[PDB]
RNA sequence: AAAGCAUUUGCCAAGGACGUUUUCAUUAAUCAAGAACGAAAGUUAGGGGAUCGAAGAUGAUCAGAUACCGUCGUAGUCUUAACCAUAAACUAUGCCGACUAGGGAUCGGGUGGUGUUUUUUUAAUGACCCACUCGGCACCUUACGAGAAAUCAAAGUCUUUGGGUUCU
C-alpha cells in the first residue's frame, strides 16, 4: 500500500457535466514543492488533507 | 560522465502509443512495449495512462540490461496524416523521467512532406 | 444578399488559388480561405518542465518546440471553437483578440 | 478650395505636379555641357540620354543610361545649359 | 524460452579526430557463429550524435552529425563522416512570417572522391531603422543570392577534403564567408549550411581512415 | 485576355508600367459575320500498380441503408497526341472616355535629400528613412449623391431624363 497524502492548495473549481467533481490543487505534504492537480468527489472546503492511491494521473476537467 | 545512453523512440498516434527503446544506432531494440498491451479495452490504447503504463515498464527492461540515460525521439504519425502528437506523449515521456532513467537531447521528428500525395476523405472530408 | 465584401477570404486580383485540405476532416479548401492558426508549443508540458530538470543530463540546456501550422475548414472551425458567429457589426473587425 | 487661382498656381504645387499635369505641359529634363578629363572640347549631353554618349576625342564614356537619368561617370565637371 | 539479451557483446563507438571528445556511446551486437560474423553485422550502421555533444559546446546544440562504422579492432568500432543535418527546433524556427527564405544547393564532389550536396538556407531582415513590415526581397536579388552561394559552395569544397572540409563545417567559416559576400546585395541575416549528404563512395583506402584514427 | 500560374539553372520568343525636348501623324472606340484560347469531366491506341468514393467488394449503423463512417479496389486531374467547348466559367457588376472626397498602407518605375547604414575615411551601388509623382491589387471613414433596401467612390454626375458603342 503506497499510500500517498496531499493537502488543497487552491479550489479551481467544479468539473463534470453535473458538476458532481471539484478539481482542486494539492500539495504532497511529503514534499512540499510537488503540486499536482486533481479532482475529488466530495465536499473540499481549504486546507484538508487527502489521500491518494497513486498520485500520477494528474487529471483535467470533465465533461 | 559514466552514463550509457540509448534512445528511446515514442510513437504516440491517436489510436495508440508505442514507447521504444534502441541503442545510438537503431538496430538492436532493448524494449519495446506499446500502450495497447497494459490494457484490453481497445479504446483506451491510445489513452495518457496506458501510455506512461508502457514507460513504467520499458525502465525496468533498461535497469536489467543496463541502460541509464536516454534521448528521445517523439513523433505523431504525419506523413499526409495529423502532424499532431496524440494524447500519450506527454504522459509516457513523463513517467521514463519519474522512473529514474536521464533524459537528453529531446527532438520531434514528426515526417513531414515536402507537399506531396493526396488525402483522406476526397474533397468533401470525412463528414459527419 | 451578399453577406460579406470579401465573399469568403482573400481573392480579390488573381481569379484562382490552389487548395489545401482540412486537419480534421481533410476538406479541400483553398488556401486564401482556410482559416490559418499557428501552433507553438513546447514538447514537456507545463506539469513536466519541472519533472525532467532533475532528470536531465547537460543541465538547464533548453526545451525544443513544436512548431505547426494548421489549416481549417470553415465547418470544423466553426465546430472546433476557434471561430465562432458575431453579429452584424461585429464581422467587420478584422483584428486578433 | 471653393475658391482658387487655377490661373495662378503657387510655384511650389507646380513644381510638385506631374511633368503633363501642369497648367501647361512641358519637359522637367535639360542638357548638360560637360568636361572630360582628357580632351577641353565642348559637349552636350541630354540628362536622360539613351546613348553611351562619348567625345569626338579618345571615345572613352561621359554617361551610362539608366532608367532615369543618365549617370554621368567618374569625375567630369558639368554645367547646366 | 530463449532469452536472446544474455547473448550479446558491448562494443566502444569511436568518432574522427576531426572532433574532440571521441568517445560517442555502446551498442549491442550478437556473438561470432558458424559463417555469421559480428563485424558484418557492424559494418553497415549509421550513427546520430548531437554536434554538441562532440565539442562539448553549446553553440551548437542545433546540428547532428552521422558516423558510418567503417572498421572494427579490439572490441572499438570506428565511424567515418556520413553526412551533416539540421535539428528540427532551429530549422522550423527561422522560418517566421514576413520576410523571404532563400535556398541553394549544389552537388560537388571534393578533391578525394566524396561526392556531395550540399544545402544552404538564408533569410532577409529589416535593416536597423525600417518602418515598414515584411521586408521581402525582390526575385532578381535572390537569384544574385543564389549565385553568390553556389559559386562559394563550390570553390570551398574543391580545395579540401572531409578531413577538411568537417574541420570548416564546425567553426562557421562558410556561413560568415557568404555574408561578407552578400551584404552589400541584401542585408540578409541568419545564413546556414543546414545540410551535407553523402552521394557516391570510392573504394574502401583503409589508410585515410586509419590515419584519421588512432590518438587516445 | 480569361481559364490560370509558386524551390533551381540555361535557352526561346513575349509583355505591362515607368523614363524620354525620339519617330509617324488620326493611323482610333465598340463591334453582326468570322476566328484564337479555355478549370474539369468520359469520344479515342504505350507506360507506370491507389491514397478517394462510384459502383463493386465488403464490415458496421438503421425499421430499411442500395447513404453518411471503416478496409480494399477497376474506369477515372501522369503520355506525345483534340473537347463541338461547358462551370456559382462570379466582382453574379460589358468595353472605351470625362468629372465629383478625405485618408493611411502596399507592389513596380522615376525624381529630390549639405538623410541612415554597409567599408576604404566617406566614397559607387545595394538595403533602409523622409517627401513627391506615374501606374496597379486593395482597404478605411463619410454620404453631397444613388438605391426597394442590402449596400455603392461607383451601383454617383438619372423625370433638371442625351459622351460613344456591343449584348441581353
Ligand atoms: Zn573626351
Amino acid at each position: 500500500t503506497p499510500v500517498t497524502l496531499a493537502k488543497v492548495i487552491k479550489v479551481l473549481g467544479r468539473t463534470g457535466s453535473r458538476g458532481g467533481v471539484t478539481q482542486v490543487r494539492v500539495e504532497f505534504l511529503e514534499d512540499t514543492s510537488r503540486t499536482i492537480v486533481r479532482n475529488v468527489k466530495g465536499p473540499v472546503r481549504e486546507n484538508d488533507i487527502l489521500v491518494l492511491m497513486e498520485s500520477e494521473r494528474e487529471a483535467r476537467r470533465l465533461r | 560522465n559514466s552514463q550509457v545512453f540509448g534512445v528511446a523512440r515514442i510513437y504516440a498516434s491517436f489510436n495508440d502509443t508505442f514507447v521504444h527503446v534502441t541503442d545510438l544506432s537503431g538496430k538492436e531494440t532493448i524494449a519495446r512495449v506499446t500502450g495497447g498491451m497494459k490494457v484490453k479495452a481497445d479504446r483506451d490504447e491510445s489513452s495518457p495512462y496506458a501510455a506512461m503504463l508502457a514507460a513504467q515498464d520499458v525502465a525496468a527492461k533498461c535497469k536489467e540490461v543496463g541502460i541509464t540515460a536516454v534521448h528521445v525521439k517523439i513523433r505523431a504519425t504525419g506523413g499526409t496524416r495529423t502532424k499532431t502528437p496524440g494524447p500519450g506523449g506527454q504522459a509516457a515521456l513523463r513517467a521514463l523521467a519519474r522512473s529514474g532513467l536521464r533524459i537528453g537531447r529531446i527532438e520531434d521528428v514528426t515526417p513531414v512532406p515536402s507537399d506531396s500525395t493526396r488525402k483522406k476523405g476526397g474533397r468533401r472530408g470525412r463528414r459527419l | 444578399p451578399k453577406k460579406r465584401a470579401s465573399n469568403g477570404r482573400n481573392k480579390k486580383g488573381r481569379g484562382h488559388v490552389k487548395p489545401v485540405r482540412c486537419v480534421n476532416c481533410s476538406k479541400s479548401i483553398p488556401k486564401d480561405k482556410a482559416i490559418k492558426r499557428m501552433a507553438i508549443r513546447n514538447i514537456v508540458e507545463a506539469a513536466a518542465v519541472r519533472d525532467l530538470s532533475e532528470a536531465s543530463v547537460y543541465p538547464e540546456y533548453a526545451l525544443p518546440k513544436t512548431y505547426n501550422k494548421l489549416h481549417y475548414c470553415v465547418s470544423c472551425a466553426i465546430h472546433a471553437r476557434i471561430v465562432r458567429v458575431r453579429s452584424r457589426e461585429d464581422r467587420k473587425n478584422r483584428a486578433p483578440p | 478650395v471653393l475658391v482658387q487661382d487655377l490661373l495662378h498656381p503657387t510655384a511650389a504645387s507646380e513644381a510638385r505636379k506631374h511633368k503633363l499635369k501642369t497648367l501647361v505641359q512641358g519637359p522637367r529634363s535639360y542638357f548638360l555641357d560637360v568636361k572630360c578629363p582628357g580632351c577641353l572640347n565642348i559637349t552636350t549631353v541630354f540628362s536622360h540620354a539613351q546613348t553611351a554618349v562619348t567625345c569626338e576625342s579618345c571615345s572613352t564614356i561621359l554617361c551610362t543610361p539608366t532608367g532615369g537619368k543618365a549617370k554621368l561617370s567618374e569625375g567630369t565637371s558639368f554645367r547646366r545649359k | 524460452v530463449v532469452d536472446p539479451f544474455t547473448r550479446k557483446e558491448w562494443f566502444d563507438i569511436k568518432a574522427p579526430s576531426t572532433f574532440e571528445n571521441r568517445n560517442v556511446g555502446k551498442t549491442l551486437v550478437n556473438k561470432s557463429t558458424g559463417l555469421k560474423s559480428a563485424s558484418d553485422a557492424l559494418k553497415g550502421r549509421v550513427v546520430e550524435v548531437c554536434l554538441a555533444d562532440l565539442q562539448g559546446s553549446e553553440d551548437h546544440s542545433f546540428r547532428k552529425i552521422k558516423l558510418r562504422v567503417d572498421e572494427v579492432q579490439g572490441k572499438n568500432l570506428l565511424t567515418n563522416f556520413h553526412g551533416m543535418d539540421f535539428t528540427t527546433d532551429k530549422l522550423r524556427s527561422m522560418v517566421r512570417k514576413w520576410q523571404t527564405l532563400i535556398e541553394a544547393n549544389v552537388t560537388v564532389k571534393t578533391s578525394d572522391d566524396y561526392v556531395l550536396r550540399i544545402f544552404a538556407i538564408a533569410f532577409t531582415r529589416k535593416q536597423a531603422n525600417q518602418v515598414k513590415r515584411h521586408s521581402y526581397a525582390q526575385s532578381s536579388h535572390i537569384r544574385a543570392i543564389r549565385k553568390v552561394i553556389s559559386e562559394i559552395l563550390t570553390k570551398e569544397v574543391q580545395g579540401s577534403t572531409l578531413a577538411q572540409l568537417t574541420s570548416k563545417l564546425i567553426p562557421e567559416v562558410i556561413n560568415k564567408e557568404i555574408e561578407n559576400a552578400t551584404k552589400d546585395i541584401f542585408p540578409l541575416q541568419n545564413i546556414h549550411v543546414r545540410k551535407v549528404k553523402l552521394l557516391k563512395q570510392p573504394k574502401f583506402d583503409v589508410g585515410a581512415l586509419m590515419a584519421l584514427h588512432g590518438e587516445g
